[PDB]
RNA sequence: ACCAAAGCUAGCUCAACAUACUAAACAAAUACAAAAAUACACCAAAAUAAAAUAAAACAUUCACCUAACAUUAAAGUAUAGGA
RNA sequence: ACGAGCUACCCAUGAGCAGUUUAAAAGAACCAACUCAUCUAUGUGGCAAAAUAGUGAGAAGACUUGUAGGUAGAGGUGAAAA
RNA sequence: CUCGCACACGCUUACAUCAGUAACUAAUAAUAUACUGAUAAUUAACAACCAAUAAACCAAAACAACACUAAAACGUUUAUUAAUUACAUUGUUAACCCAACACAGGAGUGCACCAAGGAAAGAUUAAAAGAAGUAAAAGGAACUCGGCAAACACAAACCCCGCCU
């Protein structure tokens, strides 16, 4: 085996102890008397130091096993920043869920009704894009870290403007950075989705289940795909100190108890610090799932049962030019077995809100070839966005 | 060239007078004269708004669980920021049922407002340019918690030539003794958005007071009156800048002055306490040459500070003030005139 | 309370402002601890005022009114100090019996000088201290040469100071032979 | 050729060089990077009420000085412990083991202001 | 003075780690090796050269891994492959045709029947056919791979005698090893690395190669074409 | 090209090369200090 | 007539003696980039003196040359040396 | 003993390169900043112990450049000119 | 006529106000940013100072859609502990630095090409020789080691040696 330190680096081994410490029944004479090093005298050995009163900052780090919440069962945690190696496959397997290509047809009908559009759609959305991508900053070319949250919030406002026509939308409240802890046991492997998502749109009243019974029972017959060499736990956090309690970010008696939509932004400048589109899809699967599982164990309780009343949660995700749409229906609180009814997830993937953007006129042979603005615009993606915002009313 | 950077949120003792000075602003206590021309609009539900606001307050101060803070000092910045964001976003829609303009509005979240202007003269004290004559320059870099931007302008609170007995305070000192410091970097006039944006006008601003300026801290420093001053100053700066920039987006500047008064509104808040300000910018020419014969002034009306709630306890909001809601409602009910 | 920085307005334009003698040590040994503690502040306020007047005299290009006060006051404070210190240094001699209020050791530094090293307060004991551990109290062998030189140099100086004094006596004896 | 003789000061170096003028540190750097002051490290002036008392910064000139006797450990022993010790040896109640009734302190680590390591500035 | 080597990191990571070149200078600061310095800036990918490395010591058996992606490496001439199994990932040297989305077996198990050899396969030497092509060859069992790592190199297993393998190194010298040592089966990646043409002196400088000296040295006796009988066979087998 | 500007001031370089701490870290340096102390130099070191 | 010119002091030199041999001054600060009160370490070490020069060059050699034993003689003797 | 704050080469860490031409940031082309130093004239105790005026070469590269570090004289460093 | 304003580095009071300049600094004066004295002064929001230990992350910067080869600086989150309590400390002048000089030289970065900075001539005269320039009849290299320099030219060819930057 090739070991990975280097002798030159590793903290130097203690100097070989002075020969006078090898002689039985003899007191070595040390410079410890004069409180400083002297040559000619032997090196003193001291007891590990105990400052009888403990200081909070300057003490040695308490070993992990001493904690009250310490447990010997390794628990695999999924937090906001974990990448899954096989994104959607793994996500599904951990979630015990079947994947369906399009969005639910309820949502598509909601999207294609000419009543549900804003005043001038192409105008307003081309403006929200131009704004987020150019006009919102003083600089020539704003970074992604600014413009991704700006565009998601711009679209949230374009949709929010519809509170005039369907005044049920005032039943919602938005929240930022809530503790979410969903513990569940799957196939002898302990899983916990634990952490904070960016932005969470909550509703006062729950969401109507979007799959007919034919879909649920057709889900009873589906076989989960498996990746043999890779364990399904790959990409998570092995953790020995954790709490198992169902926690949604809110205490009892919260006026807006029902999670509606989760928003996941990828704002990082560098490529390698963002998620592959797939890993992002995984992220929002597992987090949607935790969000749902929380409620599902609040309104029913810790017992593992198939659900007579399916819980539905939504999720959206972003490069800021690229959108990931997700709707999740949770049908099952017993994930221990592989063989029962599986939860359902619809994923509309890789929906481009626009092709490319130019913040400066691109000029060829002293003429203006391409003007400032977006190239190509899909009103479709914003249409779906609007739909998912409008799913309550 | 070299300019003074004016901070809207200030530790300096009386920054209200100084800022009035820099801006040529007159301050009048109490809200602007009520536009009795209002239609019988207020069909408003005060109970749905009590509810809607207390949802925010309670969500922040009680319900929502944050990853545990070791300080336990409970930074009022970290508590009140999401409260204010949620307050604006919530009231915006609820009152957007009544006031359709707020539907077409843009909501700005912590984004820069920059204004740069010239005021007065100076004989340069030191250096190789000592003795020559130069203008005093000022820059305000501001970051309001929230803005509301519209496609059409709000109406004037008083006419353009409206006159007042009260005179703009003339400081005898350099700005330096405020304290204020010179620095130089790019001078920007920026509204919260670039020129190319179709929404050119301001509605109201929301300023959350930073941690240093808490009523408690000031009470410890043997500063009583200052509690008020800090609010004033903030408004007088921010609003001015905003208005100023708006004006200069319309092509107006020191030698074009201004044809129609530019107005905007603002709310300044320690998480508990609120204050309401209205600002009318008339004169854009504060320049040495341009201010010689110029009669006009900029006017700023403001409210005494005042508590929203009293002592949230365990998912109950104990004291509550509807007057505060009513003024917030006033401001959010303003509209462009219709043709 | 800002006026304690200035003399009574009755004194302002006057050349000579008279005043008492400074405190002797002896008169202070008679006062209690509390009264010394107070007198220290009475003396403080006045010293402050006097310094203020001093600088303000320089500013106006004018001579300071009765400058001598500033001397007197200082001595008083100084004297007061000497007294209180006594009562501590007496006291600790009783209780502990150390002649020095600050812990310290006789050491030999890099340069071979024999130095008095004052101690310093640290939260951690001396062998765990990086910075202190990298001082060297001891000399290397080469230093021994330099030490010698020091002595010799010293010896020379003394040697020819002595010879000078001797000489000065002879000269005078032939200038003033009243013996 | 720079400057050898002139003393080294914070005014002299780069930006990175900050060296205080010798005031004492009142605190530490906290979490936010913001600085935290410890109320205990900031010197608390103990000031008596001067108003009701009669003494002045100067003394009358005809008032006499006195024979100058520096206080010694001995004189202080005689003004305090000697009357009590003689009183309790004459009464036979003298106990060479515990002298603490006379004001002797065996060890300094208990009390607030210690004399030998010298816990107090002034 | 004294410089510390950048080569200190204790825990294995697939993540690229940052490194400091030192053109030819030893830790004292003097030049040891001439003509090195100033290439492009490079990150370093830790390579696991022990191909058989059971994840947990609990289950010892021969295990199988998936090849996720095959990437260029700045540090070595061969192309390298990211390889994941169980909970763990590692960088291994990629065999010639190894491609993404692939399956690769790692086994310590010998048997009387040998094995049909695939490419990514790692087997003990004794378990292979006698004509096989091998790379990443251990010397002493449990040591980790040293020999035959360069791009497009392959040795060949020659014979098996007395519970011991005799292999042929790319320099065509013979090497005697225990048959208990692991090797990977195939030719190493990027076979055309030989035929690459550096176009311009600048390109050499990009590789961190400073030019030769300008000094003219007359050729010595060491120069000429020496024809030497091929050296005796190296044996890492320790006789009792 | 033109010469004599060879000294380009830095306080950091100065105090690292010739500073007190630098002189005291090696025995040779300590001997420098010792010599100057002997000769009675006003400034032992930078 | 300008520029100038004259002092006799400052101190020094060499020995004697002498106790004994790192002076004086230390409140704080001083080995962070000396003079910057306050945080878990590291710390430390030795190897022959060489050559210029003399030998009319230079190759073995070349007194004294930072190691206590002085003085009167034995004696520039016995010895040692490209003798 | 002291020197790499100049210079040679390195190591870290930053910073610059506009316009034009080209499918091209190709040790391509034109030409600034920038970097060099071709040829001539001045200058020769000079403005200068190596400069000035013109004129020239390179100008996304084996490019220029800031800051902090390294290598030391029996040595270092060197696209060798001792 | 046009090297301007700022910052870093470096300099350390050379900066400011009042007064003085017989002489001392300015290579002369007038007077004064530079000589003399006295008296003052740069105020933090900018800047420096300003947490460790585990754990998931293979996926460049180039308007980044996606790629090229030389394979690339720059962080999130999760967990475990992090004294908790207004106001800490320090840099803030200048016309400045390295060149022995108040030196036509050397000096990083950001913005500007003027709105900012500055003055080629102490006063005369209008000799030679010298320097820098503009113009020139007819001729057009006859000059000269060489079309060196200069030009209303700014093109073509051929060798030698080195492949090329
Ligand atoms: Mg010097
Ligand atoms: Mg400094
Ligand atoms: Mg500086
Ligand atoms: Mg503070
Ligand atoms: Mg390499
Ligand atoms: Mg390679
Ligand atoms: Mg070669
Ligand atoms: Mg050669
Ligand atoms: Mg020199
Ligand atoms: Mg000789
Ligand atoms: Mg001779
Ligand atoms: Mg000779
Ligand atoms: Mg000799
Ligand atoms: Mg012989
Ligand atoms: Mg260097
Ligand atoms: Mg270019
Ligand atoms: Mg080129
Ligand atoms: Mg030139
Ligand atoms: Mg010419
Ligand atoms: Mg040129
Ligand atoms: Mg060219
Ligand atoms: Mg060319
Ligand atoms: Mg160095
Ligand atoms: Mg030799
Ligand atoms: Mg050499
Ligand atoms: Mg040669
Ligand atoms: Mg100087
Ligand atoms: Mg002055
Ligand atoms: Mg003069
Ligand atoms: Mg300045
Ligand atoms: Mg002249
Ligand atoms: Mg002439
Ligand atoms: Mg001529
Ligand atoms: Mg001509
Ligand atoms: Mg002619
Ligand atoms: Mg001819
Ligand atoms: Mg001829
Ligand atoms: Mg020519
Ligand atoms: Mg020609
Ligand atoms: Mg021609
Ligand atoms: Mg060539």
């Amino acid at each position: 085996a090739y070991e990975w330190g280097v002798r030159s680096t590793r903290k130097p081994e203690p100097p070989p102890l002075d020969r006078v410490y090898e002689i039985p029944g003899l007191e070595p004479i040390t410079y410890a008397g004069k409180m400083h090093f002297m040559p000619g005298l032997a090196r003193p050995v001291f007891p590990p130091w105990d400052p009888g009163w403990t200081h909070p900052k300057f003490r040695r780090l308490p070993p992990l096993h001493e904690h009250p919440l310490y447990k010997d069962q390794a628990c695999y945690v999924f937090h906001q920043r974990c990448r899954l190696l096989e994104g959607v496959k793994q996500a599904l397997w951990l979630t015990k869920t079947q994947l369906i290509e399009g969005l639910p047809e309820k949502v598509l009908r909601l999207a294609d009704d000419p009543r549900n559009h804003i005043e001038n759609q192409d105008e307003r959305v081309l403006n929200a894009i131009s704004h987020a991508r150019l006009w919102h900053s003083t600089e020539d070319i704003p970074k992604r870290e600014t413009y991704c949250p700006v565009i998601v919030d711009s679209l949230i406002q374009l949709c929010k403007s519809q509170i005039l026509k369907h005044p049920s939308l005032a039943r919602r409240i938005c929240a930022q950075n809530n503790t979410l802890s969903a513990t569940w046991n799957r196939e002898s492997i302990l899983l916990q989705v634990h952490g904070s998502s960016g932005a969470r749109l909550n509703a006062k009243d729950p969401l109507p289940p979007v799959a007919s019974q034919e879909e649920v029972e057709a889900t009873k017959n589906h076989v989960l795909e498996t990746f043999y060499p890779i364990s399904p736990t790959m990409g998570l956090q092995e953790c020995n100190v954790y709490d198992v309690n169902d926690d949604t970010g809110f205490q009892e008696g919260y006026p807006y108890p029902c999670p509606h939509t989760l928003y996941f932004l990828e704002s990082a400048n560098l490529r390698p610090r963002r998620f592959q589109p797939d890993q992002l899809r995984a992220k929002m699967i597992l987090f949607a799932f935790g969000s749902a599982l929380a409620q599902a164990r609040l309104l029913y309780g810790n017992d593992s049962k198939v659900l007579e009343q399916p819980v539905v949660v939504q999720s959206v995700g972003t490069d800021g030019r690229l959108f990931q749409f997700l709707v999740l229906q949770l049908n099952t609180t017993d994930l221990a077995s592989d063989e029962g009814v599986k939860n359902l997830a619809w994923v509309d993937s890789d929906q481009l809100l626009y092709q490319h953007f130019w913040c400066l006129p691109v000029i060829k042979k002293k003429v203006v070839v391409e003007p400032v603005g977006p190239i190509g615009f899909q009103p479709e993606t914003f249409r779906k966005f609007l739909a998912l915002y409008l799913h309550g009313a | 060239f070299m300019k003074y950077v004016v901070y809207p949120q200030t530790f300096a003792l009386n920054a209200d007078n100084w800022y009035q000075s820099f801006t040529k602003t007159v301050f009048l206590s109490g809200l602007p004269p009520t536009p009795a021309k209002l239609e019988p609009e207020p069909t408003l539900d005060i109970t749905a708004l009590r509810e809607a606001v207390c949802d925010c307050l309670l969500q922040e101060h009680f319900f929502l669980r944050r990853k545990k803070r070791a300080p336990v000092i409970q930074d009022r910045e970290a508590i009140a920021s999401p409260f204010l964001d949620q307050l604006v976003a919530s009231l915006t829609g609820l009152l957007s049922v009544h006031n359709p303009v707020l539907a077409a509005a843009a909501l700005d979240c912590k984004r820069p407002v920059h204004f740069f202007w010239l005021r007065g003269e100076e004989i340069i004290p030191r250096g190789h340019r000592k003795g020559r004559v130069d203008a005093l320059r000022y820059q305000i870099n501001d970051k309001p918690h929230n803005q509301i931007r519209i496609s059409r302008q709000l109406p004037e609170f008083v006419p353009l030539d409206y006159s007042i007995p009260i005179e703009v305070p003339v400081m005898s000192c350099k700005p330096d003794k405020l304290p204020l410091f010179k620095r130089q970097y790019e001078n920007t006039i920026f509204i919260g958005s670039k020129t190319a944006d179709p929404l050119c006008y301001g509605h109201t601003q929301f300023h959350l007071l930073p941690d240093k300026l808490k009523r408690e801290k000031l009470l410890k420093q043997n500063c009583a009156d200052q509690i008020e001053v800090v609010f004033r100053a903030n408004a007088i700066a921010s609003l001015f800048a905003w208005t100023g920039a708006q004006a200069m987006y319309q092509g107006f500047w020191s030698e074009a002055d201004v044809t129609r008064p530019f107005v905007s509104q603002g709310v300044i808040t320690d998480g508990k306490y609120f204050s309401f300000f209205c600002y009318q910018l008339n004169t854009l020419a504060l320049t040495a040459q341009a201010d010689q014969n110029n009669p006009r002034k900029n006017i700023c009306w403001g409210t005494q500070s005042k508590p929203l709630y009293e002592t949230i306890e365990d998912n109950n909001v104990k004291g509550f003030n509807d007057d505060v809601l009513l003024q917030l409602v006033q401001f959010l009910l303003n509209r462009p005139k219709e043709d | 309370g800002l006026e304690e920085f200035f003399d009574d307005p009755k004194n302002w334009g006057e050349e000579k402002v008279k005043s008492g003698a400074s405190w002797t040590c002896q008169q202070l040994r008679n006062k209690s601890n509390e009264d010394l503690h107070k007198l220290w502040y009475v003396l403080l306020k006045e010293r402050n005022m006097l310094l203020t007047l001093e600088q303000e005299a320089k500013r106006q290009r004018l001579p300071m009114p009765s400058p001598e006060r500033l001397e007197k006051v200082v001595d008083s404070m100084d004297a007061l100090d000497k007294v209180v210190q006594e009562r501590e240094d007496a006291l600790r001699l009783l209780q502990t019996g150390q002649e020095k209020a600050r812990p310290g050791a006789w050491r030999r530094d890099i340069f071979g000088r024999i130095i008095w090293h004052k101690f310093k307060q640290w939260p951690i004991p001396w062998y765990l201290n990086k910075k202190y551990n990298r001082k060297r109290f001891f000399a290397m062998p080469y230093v021994e040469r330099f030490v010698r030189m020091r002595i010799e140099k010293q010896a020379r100086i003394k040697a020819r100071k002595r010879s000078l004094e001797r000489k000065k006596e002879k000269f005078l004896q032939e200038k003033f032979p009243h013996l | 050729g720079a400057d050898r003789m002139s003393k080294w000061t914070s005014k002299r170096g780069p930006r990175t060089f900050c060296k205080g003028r010798g005031a004492k540190g009142t605190g530490f750097h906290g979490r936010d990077g913001k600085f935290v002051q410890i109320k205990e490290m900031i010197p608390e002036l103990v000031v008596p009420e001067l108003a009701g008392f009669k003494l002045k910064p100067y003394v009358n000139y005809r008032a006499p000085e006195g024979t100058d006797t520096p206080l010694t450990a001995k004189q202080l022993f005689l003004e305090t412990a000697a009357p009590a010790i003689e009183k309790d040896f004459k009464a036979g109640t003298f106990d060479p083991e515990h002298l603490e009734k006379y004001g002797f302190e065996p060890t300094q680590e208990g009390k607030l202001f210690q004399l030998y390591p010298k816990n107090f500035p002034r | 003075a004294t410089s510390v080597s950048w080569k200190s990191r204790t825990k294995y990571t697939v993540m690229p780690v940052k490194m400091r070149k030192s053109g030819g200078r030893n830790h004292t600061g003097q030049i040891q090796v001439h003509g090195i310095g100033g290439g492009h800036k490079q990150r370093y990918r830790m390579i696991d050269f022990l191909r058989f490395r059971p994840e947990h010591e609990s289950k010892p058996g021969p295990f199988e891994e998936k090849v996720i992606a095959v990437r260029y490496d700045p540090c070595r001439s061969a192309d390298i492959a990211l390889v994941a199994g169980g909970n763990r990932k590692r960088w291994i040297i990629a065999t010639e045709n190894m491609k993404a989305g692939d399956t690769v077996l790692n086994s310590d198990h010998i048997g009387r029947m040998a094995v049909a050899a695939r490419e990514g396969d790692a087997h003990p030497l004794g378990a292979l056919p006698v004509g096989t092509l091998i790379n990443n060859v251990e010397s002493e069992p449990g040591r980790g791979a040293q020999y035959i790592r360069a791009a497009g190199t392959c040795g060949v297993l020659l014979r098996k005698v007395n519970g011991t393998a005799i292999i042929q190194l790319p320099s065509k010298r013979q090497m005697q090893v225990l048959e208990t040592c692991i090797a990977t089966v195939g030719r190493v990646s990027n076979v055309d690395h030989n035929k690459r043409v550096i176009g311009k002196a600048g390109r050499n400088r990009w590789l961190g190669k400073r030019p030769n000296s300008g000094l003219w040295q007359r050729k010595g006796g060491w120069a000429g074409r020496k024809i030497r009988p091929l050296p005796p066979m190296k044996s890492y087998v320790k006789l009792p | 090209k033109a010469r004599g500007n060879e000294y380009q001031p830095s306080n950091i370089k100065r105090k690292h090369k010739h500073g007190w701490v630098r002189r005291l870290r090696t025995p040779t340096g300590v001997q420098v200090i010792l010599r100057r102390m002997h000769k009675g130099r006003k400034s032992l070191s930078h």
